[PDB]
């Protein structure tokens, strides 16, 4: 048969692995797909059904790993409408519009497009038509859209009152088309031949308050009327030149500079005007104070860069300012986590968020994700800023857990048998790993008598024992272990400048001097100007 | 079937001053208190993004600044109005360079043209950059995913910014700064 | 700030708080590291629940799922009251042991769902909610007290229904999917060099533009240089 | 016939990487491929050993 | 596979028996990603501006906010 | 002032706990140590202020004057009642009142304080 010739075929086995090897390139899938489409391809109801349930995973495991792309998620529907379910054909638009959070203009259009055929009962074919309007009725493409709506209502609607109705609300949004509804509203304008036909416009009080004119005027109504038509094609003038500003303004800066609508892949690269005008149509979008518009054009924006974490940070940002939301924004950072490659802010800016949202159990539990992510070594991990966010909050909360060990109440902060042993694994690593003297100078920060003793012995001895090279050769080592002794509160001036002169300085060897010099010169000429010359000799 | 219903708008153009220059970048900070040097104005003005400096008149009690992006010299016009330096509320706007500035000054006394000339542009496509991002210091062999900062200035040489190198070198001058900074080296 | 005496006042100045609202369903989920603490304090809240308004449902793979339905609301007022403080207390106070005790300087907060069908300050609803068809609210910083005011003002207004019998089981399905996503996100955090992108036609494909992008910024430095001086 | 594969529960050392049944994520792959394909990775797991 | 309309599922197959019986005298589906990598190298025009009613065709701002090309 | 509040923020994870944390809050202002120096580092001027009434007071403010185009406040026309935040099913009820505009003269009146020429060019 063709299913099982399909899978002895090589091409087959070379596509799927490649795809199983190369996940996110989205050049295999398509491949993958394009070709067991094409092996299929009297895709009709006659084919056998193994070969259309690997079509169909082939499909809705595709779309999993790439849950922003509209023409997949119409071309699946169209395979099962084809296939003669309508059930599936709904379900997975509901699908492909809940990844985009009920806004994306493409899945609405091409949905309700769907949705005229093969649903009857008028009304929740309209309440469809409701629900996208409060979402994507905004986008500034919107009006073929309209166009759709305006279409379902003159054919299936004898009364004409819903018309007005909505043609009115398009007249003032600001659509890249509004010509082209302003033609239709100045036509039916037109069109009207009786007093009576003006109440379907505005109420009977608002035309004899605000323009003056009678519906129940009693006479020669022609002329009466024609005045009527100048009186209302005035103010419609009025409206068309508010909204036709606002128009040419967006599209004359913002619009007119983004050439890329879509999603293309994980491995596009997008122009840095690009970039620009996102930002900066973002912020006038936040300017407007429309929430509706504004989340659209986040998430318009959000689909032709959705890896960067660049517009994933601000949508927070906005969102835990402006709106004052909170939970909203450490939503907005956790479904960044997915899409965004980079993850180092966006994953500082969630510890952020959950520490002032008060989950603790939630940050916690994250941290023993992202360390299980490495499979508990995040000490030898090559990028440090994962391993630092992560441990001065998996800090923070040891503090909490565990009562202060030491005199004068100070908690133990980074001195503790589980993290210590982590910060003393960072360091034994010597070249090889990134951070080193940044996880140092936070060593220096306890400012006390059982803490100096403790940091002193316990790592700037050891360190001196072993005698590695790397640290000993380092001026930052010898300046932060004079900068520990020397803000001690224990000890008196005295035993402090006899101590780190006696003791500290004698142990640098002469040949490391001319690195070590520099740094540990700063130190002395700052804080011992009196020993600086002992400092000379040594040297 | 001669004349149509609709056609695409005209407009005219707004005669070129560095007010409607789209790619105006330089910052005119007016109102300076001129106790102040430049390098505290750059500290000032070096968090919005990468720096391409002009200079700081002398006596003239104004200054201005100049960066590589757009999108930087708004985010600090908007980023800092009114915000006192050395005690005096800083007014600070849209502003020409040095040497567009001498082509105006040979003008105002002989009260001529004033033809202005646009800074030049970054002829865009380029993927590899983002806007608004500084290099904090200086072999690199990367991915070049989209996530990263590919490319980037220096304070005039293009590097490629490693993104694991970046943060902790910054973190570095950062906690250098402060020691520096609290003994009176580095102001 | 005891819970009792602030029930009491809830029930004397609420205006009849002590019907039950039809097609009525609230679910909170919380996660807690130590079992044994929790399940004693759950244990000492179904004594007046009686079970069938409050149900736990636990997710092993601690994270347990509470369900609270057909409430009146002055048992939403009680529990919830519970449950946000005990789940603050481990952190706070874990010396107190005291359920119904709310101990002193400790202020409210958390989030709980709601359908999505509801018909309607210190709770505010979300934008962007995660789960599709439910619809979560935040509760900001505040004392017992105040909450009980808050919400008791805030079950007032809403008023929903007609919601299907097995809709938790949804719920579920739907939020162990989505923190799914974000640990399988987790996971492919170190593996971004190499491992499923392909990198070497992505460099192969990338470079060469690369390289032409940084040629035309190492020409837009001069070009600038030509136009300051 | 056909074998459910998931590389990034494979590469993050979980235990479900593979199963008989469809689930949402995982790529179908030709079952005697299987050992085939974890060669591929391996060098990948060689470099984070 | 959707804009094309030749080659879709609900309409592809009725196209093939709409076309005339052409008597006497493209774009494919399988198109990948890996054509067109980077859409933009001077290819793209950019987007048409919004058109405008002839007869309030002087309603426009005379002069735009910023000096194009 | 970003050097500040990075290094407090990591001072702070470091060397403080949640007990400290939440009771350090007033929560009269929004201010907490792990979050606010992140919200308030580029910013200098920022306030965390909670108010209502900055939406009635709004348009009149100049950035709304100017948001596409900063340093130049061009006054725009405005529908005065909008029509746009209201969905087509709620307008059905009632017949919508006539647009009331604003700001309608202004359209090509779009003005410039220029710093630049007056303070340093003039002198």
């Amino acid at each position: 048969d063709k299913y099982t010739a399909l899978i002895h075929d090589e091409n087959f086995s070379t596509l799927t692995l490649n795809v199983s090897r190369y996940p996110k390139s989205l050049a295999y899938w398509e491949k993958l797909l394009n070709y067991i489409v094409k092996a299929s391809a009297p895709i009709c109801k006659s084919t056998e059904p193994q070969l259309l349930k690997l079509i169909r995973c082939t499909y809705s495991s595709m779309l999993n790993e790439f849950p922003y792309l509209e023409n997949y998620y119409i071309d699946f529907a169209l395979l099962e409408y084809k296939l003669g379910n309508v059930s599936m054909s709904h379900k997975i638009f509901q699908r492909g519009l809940q990844a985009f959070n009920q806004r994306s203009l493409l899945l609405w259009t091409s949905y309700l497009k769907f949705c005229n055929n093969v649903i009857s009962h008028q009304k929740q074919l309209f309440k469809k038509y409701e629900t996208a309007e409060e979402y994507v009725g905004l986008h500034f493409f919107s009006g073929e859209f309209w166009d759709l709506y305006l279409e379902q209502i003159s054919s299936r609607c004898t009364s004409s009152k819903k018309y007005w109705n909505v043609l009115r609300k398009i007249l003032e949004i600001p659509l890249h088309s509004f010509s082209k509804f302003y033609a239709l509203w100045l036509q039916r304008i037109d069109d009207i031949m009786d007093l009576k036909q003006l109440s379907q416009l505005t109420s009977k009080d608002e035309l004899l308050k605000k323009l003056k004119i009678d519906i129940n005027y009693s006479g020669r109504k022609g002329p009466y009327l024609q005045d009527a038509k100048k009186k209302l094609k005035k103010i419609t003038k009025e409206m068309y030149m508010v909204v036709q500003y606002q128009v040419l303004e967006i599209y004359s800066i913002f619009e007119s500079k983004i050439y890329i609508n879509y999603y293309t892949s994980p491995e596009t690269l997008v122009s840095s005007d690009e970039i620009e005008t996102w930002i900066k149509y973002l912020d006038y979008t936040i300017t407007l104070q429309t929430d509706s518009l504004t989340h659209l054009n986040f998430q318009r924006a959000l689909l032709p860069l959705a890896h960067y974490d660049l517009v994933w940070i601000k949508y927070s940002k906005w969102l835990i300012n402006s709106k004052n939301d909170l939970l909203g924004a450490k939503n907005v950072l956790l479904m960044g986590l997915k899409f965004s490659l980079k993850k180092t802010e966006i994953i500082k800016l969630l510890y952020s968020v959950i520490c002032k949202l008060n989950e603790y159990v939630l940050l916690r539990n994250l941290l023993e994700k992202i360390e299980s992510s490495y499979s508990d070594n995040v000490e030898n991990v090559d990028d440090f800023e994962i391993f630092w966010d992560y441990l001065q909050f998996k800090t923070f909360c040891q503090n909490s857990l565990y009562s202060s060990r030491y005199s004068d109440s100070q908690s133990n902060g980074l001195l503790n048998k589980e993290l210590f042993d982590k910060v003393w694994k960072r360091l034994s690593c010597k070249e090889k790993k990134s951070g080193q003297e940044i996880l140092l100078n936070n060593l220096v920060q306890f400012y006390s008598k059982d803490t100096v003793e403790f940091v002193e012995k316990n790592i700037f001895q050891k360190i001196i024992e072993f005698g590695w090279e790397y640290y000993l050769q380092n001026g930052m080592f010898w300046n932060c272990y004079c900068r520990l002794i020397y803000f001690d509160t224990s000890r008196s001036y005295l035993d402090k400048r006899q101590y780190i002169v006696r003791k500290i300085w004698p142990q640098i060897d002469k040949k490391f001097a001319q690195s070590v010099l520099p740094s540990l010169t700063e130190f002395c000429e700052s804080y011992f100007p009196e020993e600086m010359d002992t400092l000379e000799e040594m040297f | 079937n001669h004349m149509s219903q609709f056609i695409y708008p005209v407009q005219q153009q707004p005669s070129l001053n560095h007010f409607t220059d789209p790619n105006n970048t330089t910052v005119f900070i007016g109102g300076l208190s001129s106790l102040v040097t430049e390098d505290e104005l750059r500290a000032y003005f070096q968090p919005f993004g990468t720096i391409v400096y002009v200079k700081i008149p002398v006596g003239k009690c104004c200054g201005f600044v100049q960066y590589v992006d757009r999108l930087s010299a708004e985010a600090a016009i908007a980023g800092m109005q009114g915000f006192p330096i050395a005690n005096s509320r800083v007014r600070l706007s849209w502003g020409r360079s040095a040497k567009q500035t001498a082509l105006l000054q040979q003008a105002m006394l002989s009260n001529s043209l004033q033809v202005q000339q646009q800074q030049p542009g970054l002829q865009q496509p380029n993927y590899g950059y983002i806007p608004s991002s500084t290099c904090e210091a200086p072999n690199v062999s990367s991915t070049m995913l989209p996530g990263c900062q590919i490319l980037n200035y220096s304070n005039g040489q293009q590097v490629i910014m490693q993104g694991s190198e970046a943060v902790v070198n910054s973190t570095n001058a950062m906690l250098n700064r402060l020691e520096q900074g609290s003994n009176g080296f580095m102001f | 700030f005891d819970i009792w005496k602030n029930l009491d006042r809830i029930r004397s100045t609420k205006k009849n708080a002590g019907q039950f609202i039809k097609g009525s369903l609230l679910i909170l989920p919380m996660r807690t590291e130590d079992k044994q603490q929790f399940d004693e304090c759950m244990d000492e809240l179904h004594k007046y629940i009686s079970k069938d308004i409050l149900r736990c449902y636990p997710q092993k793979e601690m994270l347990f799922y509470i369900v609270l339905k057909d409430f009146n609301i002055l048992d939403s007022c009680f529990v919830l009251s519970v449950l946000l403080a005990f789940q603050k207390r481990l952190w706070m106070a874990p010396s107190e042991k005291s359920y119904f005790r709310v101990p002193k300087n400790i202020n409210l907060t958390g989030s709980f769902y709601l359908p999505k069908n509801i018909e309607t300050s210190s709770i505010v609803e979300v934008g962007f909610n995660v789960v599709p068809d439910f619809q979560q609210f935040q509760v900001k910083a505040c004392h017992v007290s105040k909450f009980m005011n808050e919400l008791s003002n805030f079950f007032s207004q809403v008023e929903f229904g007609k919601c299907e019998a097995n809709v938790i089981n949804y719920f579920k399905r739907e939020y162990n999917r989505t923190y799914s996503q974000i640990s399988l996100a987790l996971y492919e955090l170190p593996l971004i060099g190499d491992g499923l992108f392909d990198i070497k036609s992505y460099i192969s494909k990338t470079r060469p533009i690369i390289e032409t992008s940084k040629a035309q910024m190492i020409k837009h430095i001069s070009e600038m240089k030509a136009y300051n001086e | 016939d056909i074998v459910f594969v998931s590389p990034q529960l494979y590469l993050s050392s979980q235990e479900g990487w593979k199963s008989d049944s469809a689930k949402s994520g995982f790529i179908p792959i030709l079952k005697n491929d299987l050992q085939r394909f974890q060669d591929s990775l391996k060098h990948i797991v060689d470099a984070r050993n | 596979k959707v804009f094309v309309d030749a080659n879709r599922f609900d309409i592809g197959d009725l196209v093939k028996a709409s076309k005339l019986p052409q008597r006497a005298n493209s774009r494919s589906r399988d198109e990948t990603c890996e054509s067109n990598p980077f859409p933009r190298l001077n290819n793209p025009k950019k987007l048409e501006p919004p058109k405008i009613l002839s007869q309030w065709s002087n309603t426009i701002p005379k002069t735009s906010i910023f000096y194009s090309v | 002032m970003n050097d500040i509040l990075t290094d407090y923020k990591t001072f702070y994870l470091t060397h403080s706990n949640i007990v400290t944390y939440e009771s350090s809050i007033i929560d009269s202002n929004t201010f907490d140590p792990i979050l606010y120096p992140e919200l308030k580092m580029s910013n200098p001027k920022y306030d965390p202020v909670l108010n209502t009434t900055a939406n009635v007071d709004w348009h009149k403010k100049t950035e709304w004057k100017e948001a596409g185009h900063i340093g130049i406040t061009t006054e725009r026309p405005q529908i005065s009642n909008s029509i746009i935040e209201c969905n087509s099913g709620t307008l059905i009820q009632k017949p919508i009142s006539l647009p009331n505009f604003r700001n309608l003269e202004k359209i090509n009146q779009v003005k410039i304080n220029d710093l630049y020429t007056e303070e340093f060019l003039k002198e």
